[PDB]
């Protein structure tokens, strides 16, 4: 066994009843004084590195180019001025495993954290030194976190795409169908996750002209997306993943849950496909009425009203759809299907739970469209227009399908830094760069979305690790109180710079003038309401930094009136799976699963703790399984209040908990303004 | 919860001997060394006597004593590929490399076996010790199964899996993995049918049938590695066997709802090539805060 | 000079009810009177009864008492026929055919029905009654299992066969025909090992043995007469089943090396009515023509 | 049960020894006095039938309005003329069940077997009434018979292609996957079969854009296949029937194989996908000679010589690619690749064989391309090129994906009437009618190719009840002598008909210039070879009919010197499954499986005998199983040195022979000189 794992594994031998939590660190130098520094490529100087990356077709030289030498040399000697230091082993592990640049026989290593940094920091700025410089401050500090696509990928000749999450929308056609499948494969890839949005497709024993009871529903389209996605792993490394969401008002919506049961056939389990259930506040409602609701077959709904099932408002058009004898329909039990998805996602943590009012109470593009549906880690929430894929040399009309960028911010460095107004800013930035270079020749609606959109997604981690390591208890109302302040800062500085990027290039996203930005009514709540911290520990912490008051917010919703938006979406929680390590954050804003995570790499075991975890700190860093999950709602509705898009939110169990326990906490975050929930994980 | 799909995957792995044909494994045979035919004979002896202590006492004791019509009927299956597949197939396997008394004589040996007789002994003494009624009897013999299934074969397997790995009898290989993933099955079957017996049981009770598992594993596992150096280090092979039955041990302690008791190890790539939460209705007042 | 081609046949004879698609009898179901599918369902229930005591207690301990490792290869294939083939069959029957209170009511009917309840204490009975070494309760319990086989079973195989006859429930007709023939090679075989036994006594001994069959031949018949009447009045067939039993009866006692009992009578014609490849390599004279 | 299936039951019921076969006349009077009569929608004259089936949908508008109704009348009149009678039950029962038009409810008749063949006939002349006179006394005579695709859905709006034998080329990328799966679903959706070539598909363990081990090889293509044909499966109709070709010294070949495997596990097995081996001399060459063979990396040929593997002649590039050091290769025993082809057939009848150079050793497109692969049913050999399909908004290369229009002569009645040119020359008319009004939007290499080659497809039937019904033993030698002479008559009436549609039309086929018709060597066999019958009994057969001699065929080469020749192709004999019930015959030139056939309908037993068998041709109606394969292999040699493309060939095993006699089958086959071989009955 390595030293370094020696040592990490020396963590749980305790010593005076005690944590080794010490011998962390002194495995990361072992893990660099023995594997890291020897596996290390090193050159005479930065020319023979970066022309030895070039012509091995290592890194793009088309970015490096608009930069004379001198300034990558000062862009990479301000990334190394820093002397960053890892401060677990796990950080610089799952870096130099999963994100450090390795040789074509990945036998050694070409790229440090300074070195990938300053490579992301020179893609960023395209050809501003001191734009480099501020992104090279900007991760070296860890304030900021580009998503893993961007992160691993920026800069590189064998790149995949930057952009993590894609959202298609599928029409009731074969074509369609077809042209969805093919879009499944190119992007999976390309390595991101794709989503697709099957409520338009017309359910099981529909009619596909004038003969009956002749479509498969949306379960033999699940199937073929299953294969497509088997099929397109990414080259056989990271194993396709896909999402299917469907509204809960879909006739197959039972058939579709029966996908995921552990007891379905093999000519209905779909395995490689997650499943999502967007469900309206009708069906809530009647199943709080506990009235027999109905789930309809969206063709007969299309050839009756012109539009699809799901691009109306269920609210208004249920009854009109129920007293329709042209429209066709099942009886259901609303509360027997609320039992049936907590069920399901007792046992598999499936589906994907989208409360559609919830979204589109506060979604801002509703004039562009409702959000039907969610990405494949539920927080993309943006407007999609499906697209009409017609035959072989007809001209196919492209709508929307939804695509952003992913970044982190890392709320213990952001707040310590004293930097939310900045680091948004160039975070703003970063995603606007990665999204204006994304260009998918194979995804039509994806390419229109992201040049018209242009939305991007800001997100936010280690927010746990900022609060037990300032003594706040996760379930508090002083972390809720420290939440609502530090994503209001973060939503207002986010529109600060989206107004800002649209008055220097005098362009907004598409269709923002039917947008409550450009009515005003989005700042409502920020020009009557003033979320400044209730309470002095918070204020304390918020010290150094200007909160933004209802006249700083007054003057931020007239400089919107003036030059508009240049992104229709800015903010959203992705969960942030394995960057997190790299960071030595937490999880997203979600709580931590365990303090310290037993995780087998090859035939050894390594213990990694929570950042900052310590003895005065143990209790602070309360497990999310041992958590109240009504607290953990109360604090994601608060943060989601400020997000425009949604927020990766898994539900964390206990086995002793019953399915009626995970209903009512899925009635609490529905009530709540819950825009979405992730995963049901049972301890 | 489960029976009926043990079922289904029982019957829908139901093979005969005849299906290999077995001559052209001569082919391969004649150019082993003497070590290798005499390991190989010892190796395939070894798993021919416990198994038929399994279809004529360890198979149909359980079925007896196990409660329930289609538990039963799976158990029956069991049996009857015991004694009339599996043993059949061992049969055929001698029949075809060695000569009548050939066979004869490594049976005598290995029936001499110090180390072979202590593991057979040991799990048919714990068979034979089931009284009726009594589930805590039932459950130490399902252990002892779940040994022999998913633990005690192993040492033996592996062997043929090796030779099988590299393209060496390929026919009596593909009859060997046909067995072993019948025995797979069986030792997962087993133990969970000694789980539902462990789970009707007090904590102090748990505590000691855990004791007792564990116990009896150690025991076993003693005489294994004694049992691996007489057979293996003729051929060089004892280190990288030891290995897979730690592997085994582990799977057979999972099988009985237990952790594992050795750390994970990598296994002989040669070896490998060859290798509901409680429902409750919601009761309004839950759509209310 | 007999148990290897009984095992041969045994195994060549395996099947499974799935392979039989049960849909087709739908209709002609649906068309039989009240009275006609009641005397079906309780007829097949009764089979059920009879087959899950074969599968879980009398092959089993048949095989148990019984010499050689062939011997108990055949007895141990019989008994998962019984409960993991045959069994089962009328469960995939019931089913298609009828509704789950139904399905209910009939397996509520034969824990309540005294003549099955009857027939199964006397049968199982004597299977329990044996005793290690002791050949004489080994005998008295294979002559209770060739009665079983080869006589009690055909007052409920008269019904499916009447029907399968007239072009009627051929599907079901199907799966009762392939049970019969099973039950047929399954009496014969159990026959041929009481006959050994039989054959080993003074001429005393088997003058008592002789007693024992024909009484206990006697009390059954005595009984499945009632439970005929019971089953068959409603149907209007009572008078021919018995003729078809008492054919059988004839029949169990020349599988146990005995006279017939009962005069010849004609039976009813519709129920006679109701009754991988081989590879060689290529030569290179095969490329050429 | 009903009188005229107790009629049809009586045949079995022996009456002095022998069938009462006289009694299935019987039934079919009773089938058309209790049911067809009683169920028939009758009307008040032919304007009032026809007006109300254009009006509810039934038939289209456009070929009815062509012709004047007194047109129409005449042609109805001249179908009802003839006072067809349907010999056998069997005849009309497979008419009226599959084929006559009935109600949107399925519970009236609204066309009679003349209505129908009228309506067929209308649809054929497209305007001309003494053509569609001649086409009406064509099918009333039984003497043509549209495929089931075109004689079910000629003139009705409801309905699929009339064309339902494709053939794609898919190329090595995944757009060109992804194309292929919307083609497939498409053509299924039209109710054609699909088959896919997979051999220029690069194999497992492949580099995609130079990364190592990253492709799942043809068999994650066959998965996807296999789920598309799943999914589209004619609105729910027939199960959705597809195959997938594979040339031997693919590397994937035993992967491919193992795809037909009962061990074979979910992941690995394709259930609805039919397979196809493409056996090149080179692979018969090295299992003679029992030469080690190599199967080869599909990519890594294409990357060393800039073509695909399947798009060389194995023969002379073979040596070359085992000795190129950077042509990727996998040693395999060719004798136990053969064995294993023999199991497999055994088994499950699969794959079909297809033996690639007798087809090109005789393939008058070879300039075009060779033949890399056959149809469903392994009888459609023709030039196929494979399409570029790019990425969206980029041009895509079309190449040529074949779809031949199937239709076949009665041999019987043909020859019984005298009339082979008559029929040969109408049938090739029908056939290129159907071919130029054949569109498929969603196909575009299977249009581009309809346009261009304009291949048809003219099978024969009926050849074994023809030879009982006249003394003639299936493998005498007096049978192969009248299959070869009328075969030779009807290829050269074909080509005669081909080259006078040339003319009049004055264009050919696309590549005509560069085909063995326009340099005269097709003929070369023609003109030095005599096919005059060797034996009196087949010349009195062929009797009162010219049979053309070598100054005809001579004749007949200048004249496609002179004209060109209209179709690439014009002969390919089908499976033909359902329309020989309907047209009284034995199917295809296969013979007899069974001389009385007995089938389950609903829950009632029936009896087909073989037409025209009695007691005196019972002997001469020889079952397939019991005939000598070497002779049936040599008929259909006999037959196919006549046919341009090839003929559907089904190999009837006993249960006794092993897989050796399979393999001696399938190498007397290879050495006679078979294009393909079908299936592997085993009785
Ligand atoms: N935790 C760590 N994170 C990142 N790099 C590390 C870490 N520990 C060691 N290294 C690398 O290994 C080298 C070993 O030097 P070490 O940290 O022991 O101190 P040093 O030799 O006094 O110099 P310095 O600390 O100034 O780099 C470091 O210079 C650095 O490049
Ligand atoms: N074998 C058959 N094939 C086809 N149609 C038949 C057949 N038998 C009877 N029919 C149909 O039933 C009708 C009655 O025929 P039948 O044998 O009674 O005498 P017919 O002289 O042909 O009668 P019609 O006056 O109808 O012409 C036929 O006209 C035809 O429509
Ligand atoms: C072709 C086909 C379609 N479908 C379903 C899936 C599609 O969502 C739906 C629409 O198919 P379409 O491609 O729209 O079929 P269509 O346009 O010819 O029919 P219509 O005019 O009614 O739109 O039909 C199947 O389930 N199976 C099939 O094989
Ligand atoms: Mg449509
Ligand atoms: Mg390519
Ligand atoms: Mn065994
Ligand atoms: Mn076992
Ligand atoms: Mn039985
Ligand atoms: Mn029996």
């Amino acid at each position: 066994v390595p030293k370094w794992i020696q040592l990490n594994n020396e963590i749980m031998i305790q010593k005076d009843g005690k944590f080794q939590f010490d011998k962390d660190k002194e495995a990361v130098h072992s893990y660099f004084v023995d594997y890291i520094n020897q596996n290390t490529v090193f050159f005479h100087n930065l020319k023979e590195k970066l022309d030895y990356l070039v012509e091995n077709q290592y890194y793009e030289e088309e970015f490096l180019s608009l930069y004379s030498f001198e300034d990558i040399k000062e862009v990479f000697k301000t990334a190394y001025a820093k002397k960053f230091r890892f401060p677990s082993f796990m950080s610089a592990f799952k870096f130099y495993n999963d994100y450090a640049l390795k040789t074509n026989d990945k036998k050694k290593i070409l790229e440090r954290y300074e070195d990938r940094i300053s490579i992301v920091a020179l893609f960023f700025a395209n050809g501003d030194t001191e734009k480099a410089k501020e992104y090279v401050n900007l991760m070296i500090n860890q304030e900021y976190q580009p998503s893993t696509p961007t992160f691993l990928n920026a800069g590189r000749k064998r790149r995949g795409e930057l952009v993590s999450c894609f959202l298609l929308e599928v029409n009731d056609s074969l074509n369609d169908i077809s042209r969805a499948i093919d879009i499944s494969m190119q992007l999976s890839k390309l390595g991101g996750g794709v989503s697709l949005n099957l409520s338009k497709l017309r359910a099981k024993g529909e009619a596909i002209k004038d003969v009956e009871n002749a479509t498969k529903g949306v379960v033999g389209v699940m199937k073929l997306l299953d294969n497509a996605f088997r099929y397109a792993d990414q080259m056989g490394q990271r194993q396709g993943s896909g999402a299917a969401y469907l509204n809960i008002f879909h006739r197959d919506i039972n058939d579709f849950l029966d996908t995921k049961k552990i007891s379905a056939d093999e000519d209905v389990r779909v395995k490689t496909l997650s499943i999502g259930v967007v469900i309206p506040d009708k069906f809530v409602e009647l199943a709080r009425e506990d009235k027999a609701a109905y789930v309809f077959y969206p063709h007969t709904i299309y050839k009756e009203y012109g539009q699809h099932m799901d691009e109306m408002d269920m609210n208004e058009m249920y009854d009109k759809f129920v007293d329709n004898p042209r429209v066709k329909k099942e009886k259901i039990n609303p509360r027997k299907l609320l039992e049936k998805l907590a069920m399901l996602r007792s046992e598999s943590g499936y589906p994907y739970i989208m409360f559609q009012d919830n979204v589109n109470k506060v979604h801002a593009n509703n004039h562009i469209s409702k959000v039907k549906f969610s990405n494949l880690c539920s927080e993309v929430l943006q407007a999609s227009q499906v697209s009409s894929y017609t035959d072989y040399d007809e001209e196919d009309e492209i709508g929307l399908d939804i695509s952003c960028n992913l970044g982190s911010l890392n709320i213990l460095n952001v707040m310590e830094h004293k930097s939310i107004e900045k680091t948004v800013k160039l975070a703003t930035d970063s995603l606007t760069h990665v999204s204006e270079t994304t260009d998918i020749r194979n995804a039509p609606a994806v390419r229109r979305a992201n040049k018209a959109m242009k939305s991007i997604g800001l997100g936010a981690m280690n927010l746990h690790g900022y609060l037990a390591q300032n003594g706040i208890a996760y379930e508090s109302p002083e972390a809720r109180d420290f939440a609502n302040t530090f994503f209001m800062m973060v939503n207002f500085y986010s529109i600060q710079r989206s107004a800002e990027i649209a008055k220097e290039k005098g362009e907004t996203f598409d269709q923002y003038e039917g947008s409550t930005y450009a009515t005003g009514e989005y700042f409502d709540k920020y020009v009557s309401t003033d979320f400044s911290p209730k309470y002095e520990k918070i204020a304390n912490l918020f010290e150094g930094m200007h909160i933004p008051t209802t006249e700083d917010w007054k003057k931020l919703k007239a400089f919107v009136a003036e030059h508009g938006m240049y992104h229709s979406y800015r903010l959203c929680i992705a969960p942030t799976g394995s960057i997190s390590y790299v960071q030595s954050s937490t999880a997203s804003v979600m709580p931590i699963m365990e303090r310290i995570e037993e995780r087998t790499y090859g035939n050894s075991k390594t213990y990694y703790p929570m950042p900052g975890l310590a003895s005065n700190n143990w209790f602070f860093y309360k497990e999310a399984y041992d958590m109240d999950m009504f607290k953990v709602v109360d604090m994601i509705a608060t943060i989601q209040q400020h997000i425009d898009q949604g927020i990766s939110f898994t539900l964390f169990l206990k086995d002793t908990m019953t399915t009626r326990d995970l209903n009512r906490i899925d009635l609490y975050a529905h009530h709540r303004g819950i825009k979405t929930i992730y995963y049901a994980r049972t301890k | 919860d489960f029976t009926q799909m043990f079922y289904n995957q029982n019957v829908k792995q139901f093979w005969l001997p005849e299906e290999i044909a077995l001559n052209g494994d001569l082919l391969t045979w004649k150019y082993l060394g003497k070590n290798e035919q005499d390991t190989y004979m010892k190796v395939l002896a070894g798993l021919t006597l416990l198994d038929t202590e399994q279809g004529n006492t360890g198979m149909p004791i359980v079925a007896e004593h196990v409660d329930g019509h289609q538990r039963k009927a799976v158990l029956n299956f069991m049996a009857m590929m015991e004694n009339a597949v599996h043993a059949k197939s061992y049969s055929n396997i001698f029949m075809t490399l060695a000569p009548t008394e050939t066979i004869n004589e490594v049976f005598e040996w290995v029936k001499q076996n110090k180390y072979l007789q202590k593991k057979a002994q040991m799990i048919v003494g714990l068979y034979k010790a089931i009284q009726k009624d009594d589930e805590i009897s039932l459950f130490k013999a399902m252990v002892a199964s779940v040994y022999l299934e998913s633990f005690l074969f192993y040492s033996g397997f592996y062997y043929p899996l090796y030779f099988y790995g590299q393209g060496k009898l390929m026919q009596s290989g593909e009859i060997i993995n046909l067995i072993l993933r019948d025995e797979a099955i069986h030792g997962v079957y087993v133990g969970l049918l000694a789980q539902e017996i462990y789970n009707k049981q007090t904590e102090e009770k748990k505590a000691e049938l855990r004791e007792f598992a564990i116990d009896l594993l150690n025991q076993l596992y003693e005489n294994e590695l004694e049992y691996t150096e007489d057979l293996y280090d003729q051929v060089g092979l004892s280190h990288d066997v030891k290995k897979f039955i730690r592997y085994n041990a582990n799977k057979a302690l999972m099988n009985l709802g237990f952790d594992p008791y050795f750390e994970e190890e990598d296994i002989n790539p040669i070896v490998l090539n060859g290798l509901k939460a409680t429902v409750e209705p919601l009761k309004d007042d839950d759509f209310y805060f």
